[PDB]
């Protein structure tokens, strides 16, 4: 997550 | 679910300090967490982010002086080389599509003049004898000369909340703080008593405020 | 980094504002808005750029994607007066100096109201300490005021500190505490203490005579  | 920080205090310049975040109502193994700070009158500053799996991430200014770690029940923030630029309110946060839970914050204070903790003086605030008596009167307390923040002020042991105005503290040039609180009351609330606490010095003062006598 | 504009915006009750958040690098829908009232922790309003958090009213409308986002607050209430922050959570893609924007202050404009003003002489036990603090409070006013202190008719230029409460969540008004600090010697050497609170062409003045209290 947290990375597009 | 909630989170709570602890450990804020006055720190000598160049000193170190570890803050602790304790959680309630959820599992640290299933949630990311972080730290944010906010200097008085300034914006939120992200410090770092500890995901439930994967690498820690830090703000570029925090890298190498601040570290974040976990246990099964807590997360911490270990700070080194603190200066007055680091004086702020520090928040732990639960992170889950953004910071969904915030602590109340804990205050880290570096004294430029390297002060030591100083207890407040508390003074009653009452108007002069005004020759038209009223059913309502505004009374207050002045809390002067303390270090570090915070103090807490309640009225009548927390039972009087309506009509209370507790102003933001102000920092004097000396580095000390002061704060005032006033409340508008009818007779049913009188006599009124302001309850002042300053945890850093274990101070608790109760001041009953009377309107001037005439 | 994250850039918010305007730095501040004022709008009438019932009105609408749109504030802007610009990311220098693409942050997808990884964008969160928070509301922070002075003296309180922030509250998450909107996540994934447009999903309102539970309990948040639908008149908070987050929009955008990539590098440009907006928050539109319509039907403004006094309770909406606050500073709003955007936040990128792309921690596994980008490094950050700060993951937050700098904030936008939203000032909600209600009806103008002149203050009522109170002055509090120093308590009897203050003078013994060698310093005395006189307190003037301007209650329930909008828009902002300026405070002047006079001692025997002479305007004071030092020793004054002011502190203001946030806008009231019910009627948008402010309260202000202004303190004048003097040595006991200075205080005992004058008679008339006056606080004058000015709001444009209006002034409200409150005085006391050191002999009478």
């Amino acid at each position: 997550g947290x990375a597009g | 679910q909630s989170v709570e920080e602890s450990g804020g205090r006055l720190v000598t310049p160049g000193g170190s300090l570890t803050l602790t975040c304790t959680v309630s109502g959820f599992s640290l193994s299933r949630y990311n967490m972080g730290w944010v700070r906010q200097a008085p009158g300034k914006g939120l500053e992200w410090i770092g982010w500890i995901p439930f799996r994967g690498s820690l991430k830090y703000a570029t200014w925090a890298t190498g002086r601040f570290t974040i770690s976990r246990t099964s029940t807590t997360v911490d923030l270990r700070m080194t080389g603190l200066t007055a630029a680091d004086t702020a309110t520090y928040f732990c946060v639960r992170s889950s599509d953004g910071f969904d839970l915030w602590g109340p914050g804990t205050l880290v204070t570096i004294s430029s003049s390297s002060g030591q903790p100083k207890a407040p003086s508390v003074f009653p605030l009452a108007p002069c004898c005004g020759d038209t008596p009223s059913s309502t009167v505004t009374l207050g307390c002045l809390v002067k000369g303390y270090l570090p923040e915070p103090v807490t002020v309640t009225w009548n042991s927390g039972t009087l909340t309506n009509g209370v105005r507790t102003f933001p503290s102000v920092r004097q040039s000396s580095g000390l703080y002061s704060l005032s609180s006033v409340v508008s009351v009818t007779s049913s609330s009188q006599p009124v008593t302001c309850n002042v606490a300053h945890p850093a010095t274990n101070t608790k003062v109760d001041k009953t405020v009377a309107p001037s006598t005439c | 980094d994250m850039t918010q504009t305007p730095a501040s915006v004022e709008a009438v009750v019932g009105g609408t504002v749109t504030i802007k958040c610009q990311a220098s690098r693409d942050t997808g829908d990884g964008l969160i808005w928070y509301q922070q009232k002075p003296g309180q922790p922030p509250k998450r309003l909107i996540y994934k750029a447009s999903t309102v958090a539970s309990g948040v009213p639908s008149r908070f409308k987050g929009r955008g994607s990539g590098t440009d986002f907006t928050l539109t607050i319509s039907d403004l209430e006094c309770a909406d007066a606050a500073t709003y922050y955007c936040h990128s959570n792309f921690y596994n893609r980008w490094t950050y100096g700060n993951a937050f924007g700098g904030g936008t202050e939203v000032v909600v404009k209600g009806d103008p109201v002149a203050p009522t003003v109170l002055i509090f002489p120093p308590a009897a036990d203050q003078v013994a300490t060698g310093t005395v603090t006189i307190v003037c409070v301007a209650n329930k006013y909008f828009p902002d005021v300026t405070v002047t202190w006079e001692v025997d008719g002479t305007t004071q230029t030092t020793g004054i500190e002011n502190s203001k409460t946030p806008q009231n969540s019910a009627d948008c008004t402010y309260n202000l505490s202004s303190t004048l600090t003097l040595t006991s010697t200075q205080y005992n050497s004058h008679k008339e203490y006056t606080c004058k609170v000015t709001q444009g062409t209006t002034s409200v003045v409150q005085s006391f005579n050191r002999g009478d209290c």
